[PDB]
């Protein structure tokens, strides 16, 4: 905004601005035994199996 | 530990267990005559070639049928699905990593 001072007049202008992402990990860790992983593949027996 | 013939607070807690399992330590140099020599000219770790774990005994009244296992996890017998474990006794095993720490890598 101009104004009627002794003040000197002003030129347009303009802004420019960089922005960028942050890269981001997760990870979990999960242990299964071994006979856990085995006998759901071994077949049926009996009711107590 | 009995045929060596060490002496008894420097392994102080087999020495009683292994007191028990066997004789004064006669019952099995009966076998190899030649332990006061073969000490002597150290022919000794020779003729040892370490095998591995137990798996399975079978006992009988005079012979014993011992199944070890070499390369790698051997699998239990009597417990299905199981994995056998080496057992050491705390007395002959000597850690070796012991630190404060006062930092050593991970591997």
């Amino acid at each position: 905004i101009a104004h009627g001072d002794g003040r000197r007049p002003n030129k347009q202008r303009q802004y420019i601005v960089m922005k960028a992402c942050n890269k981001h990990h997760i990870g979990a860790e999960i242990e299964l035994a071994a006979a856990d992983i085995e006998l759901l593949f071994a077949e049926k027996e009996t009711p107590l199996d | 530990f009995m045929l060596s013939g060490m002496e008894a607070a420097k392994a102080p807690q087999t020495h009683k267990v292994a007191g028990v399992w066997y004789g004064s330590g006669s019952g099995l140099a009966d076998f190899i005559p030649n332990l006061s020599e073969l000490m002597d000219t150290g022919e000794f770790h020779t003729l040892l070639t370490p095998v591995g774990p137990m798996v399975q005994s079978v006992h009988s009244t005079f012979v014993t049928k011992v199944t070890s296992a070499m390369k790698g996890v051997g699998l239990a017998r009597d417990e299905p699905r199981a994995h056998v474990g080496l057992t050491l006794p705390c007395d002959m095993l000597v850690d070796l990593d012991e630190s404060c720490p006062m930092r050593e890598p991970a591997g």
